[PDB]
RNA sequence: GAUGGGGAAGCUCCGUUUCAAAGGCCUGAUUUUAUGCAGGCCACCAUCGAAAGGGAAUCCGGUUAAGAUUCCGGAACCUGGAUAUGGAUUCUUCACGGUAACGUAACUGAAUGUGGAGACGUCGGCGCGAGCCCUGGGAGGAGUUAUCUUUUCUUCUUAAC
RNA sequence: GCUUGUGACGGCCCGUGAAAAUCCACAGGAAGGAAUAGUUUUCAUGCCAGGUCGUACUGAUAACCGCAGCAGGUCUCCAAG
RNA sequence: UCUAAGGGUCGGGUACGAUCAACUUAGAACUGGUACGGACAAGGGGAAUCUGACUGUCUAAUUAAAACAUAGCAUUGCGAUGGUCAGAAAGUGAUGUUGACGCAAU
């Protein structure tokens, strides 16, 4: 029964602030609370609380990840890039 | 092969005597009235003999080397079986079904065993064997 | 004239870090031996939020090359590590994202975090939610390393600074809109006293240079010489530009 | 003597209410009342075998 | 604060040297559904608790009294 | 209608001043302090509360036997069993692997 | 906020582990004797700062003109100190039992190391506990009764441990 | 039902929501211990001791602060139909 | 003064019965000097201009506002042998348990 036409979570602050903004905050929003993929045993159980800090429900594992998502672009570009540099040095 | 047969080391991964090595004797690979599950006889060794060096002198060494055993049920699913094996038949008669139920029967049973044991550590057979695992 | 807030600042009363929840002060191994002959492993045993830092913490435990015990070092989590992970520090120590490698020992193109000034300084450059700097240069003679900073700024430092390869955790913090004034006070409660702030516009001269007149206005220029006196500096300070940024900056 | 004529439904008129329908009687507590009441309908009907378990299960989540 | 059950442990309490005093106490209660009969309570001081021994039998009551260490100066009721 | 009171001088309601109420044999209620709930030990590795150990608020542990605060079993009143399982796994795995590096390395030496 | 210190003409200012030779425990060595030396540790470096934070342990009943978790009574509990008697344990020296989660009246354990408790936001509904509220029968006492009311009111309690 | 206590959950955060005293436990195995008799005081029972200071009452339209037995101010717990 | 609907608990070989206890909600008659949220309790509404976005703040004792604050926007200084600030001095101090997704200054 589509509830609100776009707001989605954001329609907690109702009127204030003014759209746009309202608009940025639910795209981070999205992001945070969202259940993510667990790299270590593959259940859709990482959960944030604590920026920067993702902890997985079962198998209870945490990393260090980006502050509303498990990863930034950035991170992973330089994962790529060490991963890169770190076979360089041995082949 | 069926690799718990009757001549395998495994380390007992659960219970009280969780960590301790061990023997098997005699396999019931599967069922007992009791025992619904892959069970097995094993003798194992309670309280490892301490460590003996030069310093350490006459009846210290042969109290050092006092061995406290064990006998055992256990399920498969409690211990680990290892790669390494040691001789069964000195206490082949002496660990069996029978000799559970009856207290009086089990003691006997380790006082064999303990024998057994003490006489293979000097002379330095199974070595490992006798070699507490640290964890 | 009064004293303006911005010099009371300095005493430390109502001003200085709010800091009972902090975590500790993090920082990388001491430099011994170990470090700088070979390696040495350690387990990142919690990753954990410090308080009043964007950036997560990573408490890291160490065996004590000389003596029986456990020894605890605590170090600002970059994006990746884990709970149970290995990290290996020294030298000789290989390059993945969290080992801490001396600035000569890693190749040009790297990127690292928590990075050292002088060797040993236990980690200077790069500490913030996001940031780090990636190495440019190598001189094998004086062994230096030229790197770039989160600024821009590049800088020659010794090879054997150490640094940590990765970027620090909880990145894009800054993009999410504070929304409220609730959320901005609750940001400085466990910084410190900077929050809220009065225009100097809006006092009377005894506060403020800018203070008083009949319209808010500054009456003078608020670009403020390196030269000025306390009570003075307080607007655009040593300023060489001003107005908006216009065309792209990236320095050169 | 008051109490007995209200619970025969009396004086509890359009008129003789205050608190919106809502305080009066909450509708989650109907709610909860009715899912649970449903749901361990299922757990006898299933438990003695009327029900079988797939059709249970459709009916779980569509109550 | 200790209650007993085993009349021979009891006894044993009784001569136990730090035991100087005893009383007995004697209630009306009802039996079963109908009727009616006397229990008895068999209080023992110790130095740090006080046992009480409830025989509910009217008789095996009786019996006990008179086992009861003549040296033990027992507060009847 | 029975009301009761504070049965200390502190006043206010704080963590150590918590109250039940009671009836006594007298037929009146009244108050009676009572002391903060106890936690229960956890273990060091996980994170569980411990089965098989008491709880008692830490002082207490010095007012019990010894079999209250431990279970029949290497590390007891200290992890969690199903962790010993796995310390003991890890342990021979790792100590036996450690020995095939050995003299599979001993092996690279001759032929190199 | 003392202290080796560093400033200051100086009252004093700065520093709190700080650029310092910063201290003490377990017993052994004593059988001239009371405690010198033999080890081995531990380098933690004052102290003040909470009658709302942390924190060993007590209850009910009685009692006074006025004190009561403080007295009286009974019944407990904690901490320190001494200690013996019963158990348990050992000829397989340092308990057995359960496949296991674990069990128990016990069931030696120095240095050292490690773990846990102490020890912790806020809001929401859901579950349960207690005390209160409401109420049936009965067994007591009170009120109303020109008429009506198997009625109105009240007693029926159980502490720590 | 009402106060209140508690549990297993859930929402939130660029906020993730003290410290030390103190108590226990495990890893360790120095060392000490029996058959003509040893070990054991984390089992039970038994013995002694527990100082110093506060403790009344008021806590408010009269016991506090407001020149006062001032219509002001001044922290909190219990709470019937 | 009635009506209807909404629950619990028990045995069933490997459809139903028997009983316990709850105020909610809709409907229908009858009834009165047309009264009935009967006391108590309890928003006036609408169309505009000016102005501050909002919630929040201040002149205790003549000013509560359009003033201050805020998020958002923009500028400035700074890589530690540093920026800004304290001190008579110093083996001194704030930021700093800090490092540009930071600190400081408009
Ligand atoms: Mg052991
Ligand atoms: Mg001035
Ligand atoms: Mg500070
Ligand atoms: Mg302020
Ligand atoms: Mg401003
Ligand atoms: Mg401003
Ligand atoms: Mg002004
Ligand atoms: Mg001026
Ligand atoms: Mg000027
Ligand atoms: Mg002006
Ligand atoms: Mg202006
Ligand atoms: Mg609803
Ligand atoms: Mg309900
Ligand atoms: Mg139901
Ligand atoms: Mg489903
Ligand atoms: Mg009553
Ligand atoms: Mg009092
Ligand atoms: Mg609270
Ligand atoms: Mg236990
Ligand atoms: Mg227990
Ligand atoms: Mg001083
Ligand atoms: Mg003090
Ligand atoms: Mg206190
Ligand atoms: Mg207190
Ligand atoms: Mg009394
Ligand atoms: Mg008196
Ligand atoms: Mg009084
Ligand atoms: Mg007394
Ligand atoms: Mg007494
Ligand atoms: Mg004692
Ligand atoms: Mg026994
Ligand atoms: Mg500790
Ligand atoms: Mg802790
Ligand atoms: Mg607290
Ligand atoms: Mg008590
Ligand atoms: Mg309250
Ligand atoms: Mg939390
Ligand atoms: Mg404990
Ligand atoms: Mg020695
Ligand atoms: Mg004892
Ligand atoms: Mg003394
Ligand atoms: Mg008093
Ligand atoms: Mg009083
Ligand atoms: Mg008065
Ligand atoms: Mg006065
Ligand atoms: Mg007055
Ligand atoms: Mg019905
Ligand atoms: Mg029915
Ligand atoms: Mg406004
Ligand atoms: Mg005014
Ligand atoms: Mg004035
Ligand atoms: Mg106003
Ligand atoms: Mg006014
Ligand atoms: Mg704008
Ligand atoms: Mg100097
Ligand atoms: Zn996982």
């Amino acid at each position: 029964a589509k509830r609100t036409k776009k707001v989605g979570i954001t329609g907690k602050y109702g009127v204030r602030y003014g759209s746009s903004l309202r608009r940025q905050v639910k795209k981070l929003e999205i992001q945070q609370h969202a259940r993510y993929d667990c790299s270590f045993c593959g259940k859709k159980t990482v959960k944030r609380g604590a920026a920067g800090i993702w902890t997985c429900s079962c198998c209870k594992k945490t990393v260090a990840g980006g502050a509303y998502t498990v990863s930034t672009a950035a991170a992973a570009t330089v994962r790529s890039t060490i991963r890169r540099l770190r076979e360089m040095v041995e082949a | 092969a069926k690799f718990l047969k009757a001549g395998k080391v495994a380390v007992v991964v659960r219970g009280r005597y969780a960590g301790k090595k061990v023997v098997i004797v005699k396999p019931h690979d599967e069922g007992s009235k009791s025992h619904p599950f892959g069970h097995a006889l094993v003798a194992g060794i309670e309280r490892y003999p301490l460590k003996v060096t030069k310093k350490h002198g006459a009846k210290k060494v042969a109290k050092r080397t006092k061995i406290k055993p064990f006998i055992k049920v256990v399920n498969y699913n409690h211990l680990l079986p290892t790669r390494y094996t040691l001789d069964v038949e000195a206490f082949k008669s002496v660990v069996s079904t029978e000799t559970f139920e009856q207290p009086s029967q089990r003691e006997e049973a380790k006082k064999v065993v303990k024998k057994a044991f003490e006489e293979r550590h000097q002379a330095g057979k199974n070595q490992w064997f006798f070699s507490k695992l640290r964890f | 004239g009064r004293v303006i807030r911005n010099q009371r600042k300095g005493a430390g009363s109502i001003f200085t870090s709010h800091t009972r929840l902090r975590q500790g002060a993090a920082k990388l191994r001491t430099l011994d031996y170990a470090e700088r002959h070979g390696y040495i492993r350690g387990i990142v045993k919690q990753i954990v939020h410090d308080s009043g830092r964007g950036a997560p913490l990573a408490k890291v435990v160490f065996r004590d090359p000389y003596k029986y015990r456990l020894r605890e070092e605590i170090f600002i989590a970059n994006e990746g590590v884990h709970t149970g992970q290995f990290i290996y520090a020294g030298k000789k120590a290989s390059l993945n994202v969290g080992n801490v490698l001396p600035l000569g020992s890693v190749p040009e193109g790297t990127i690292v975090s928590n990075v050292e000034e002088k060797p040993g300084d236990r980690g200077a450059l790069a500490r913030a939610s996001g940031n780090y700097v990636i190495i440019i240069g190598h001189n094998p003679d004086e062994n230096k390393t030229r790197v770039r900073l989160p600024s821009g700024a590049k800088k020659v430092i010794s090879s054997d600074a150490r640094g940590v390869i990765g970027v620090i955790a909880g990145g894009g913090r800054v993009d999410k809109p504070l929304l409220k004034a609730g959320r901005a006070f609750h940001k400085y409660r466990l910084k410190r006293n900077s929050w809220p702030k009065t225009r100097g516009v809006a006092m009377n001269p005894v506060d403020h240079p800018h203070g008083g007149g009949n319209h808010q206005h500054i009456g003078k220029a608020s670009t403020i010489s390196r030269g000025a006196v306390s009570g003075q500096k307080a607007g655009l300070i040593a300023a060489r530009r001003t107005g908006l940024l216009r065309g792209s900056q990236k320095t050169q | 003597a008051h109490a007995q004529s209200k619970r025969e439904g009396r004086h509890s008129g359009y008129g003789k209410r205050k608190g919106t329908r809502e305080a009066r009687l909450p509708s989650q507590v109907v709610w909860i009342r009715r899912l649970r009441v449903l749901r361990r309908l299922l757990a006898k009907y299933r438990d003695a075998g009327k029900i079988d378990k797939h059709l249970y299960h459709v009916l779980y989540k569509e109550s | 604060a200790r209650e007993i059950t085993d009349i021979k442990q009891f006894l044993e309490l009784t001569r136990r040297a730090d035991v100087k005093t005893a009383t007995v106490k004697i209630n009306k209660k009802l039996n079963k559904a109908g009727k009616p009969f006397r229990q008895t309570k068999f209080k023992v001081r110790g130095s740090s608790s006080l046992y009480t021994l409830v025989i509910n039998d009217a008789g095996k009551a009786k019996k006990l009294i008179q086992s009861l260490p003549p040296t033990l100066k027992v507060n009847r009721l | 209608a029975q009301r009761v009171t504070f049965r200390r001088r502190n006043p206010y309601n704080t963590r150590s001043n918590k109250i039940k109420v009671v009836k006594t044999p007298g037929g009146i209620l009244r108050a009676q302090h009572v002391k903060k709930l106890a936690t229960r030990p956890k273990c060091g590795d996980c994170g569980s509360a411990l089965q098989g150990i008491s709880t008692l608020r830490p002082r207490q542990y010095a007012t019990v036997s010894k079999t209250h605060k431990t279970v029949s079993r290497a590390y007891g009143g200290s992890r969690c069993a199903n962790c010993v399982k796995e310390r003991i796994i890890r342990a021979f795995l790792i100590e036996e692997q450690k020995i095939v590096k050995k003299v599979v390395k001993e092996q690279t030496e001759a032929a190199k």
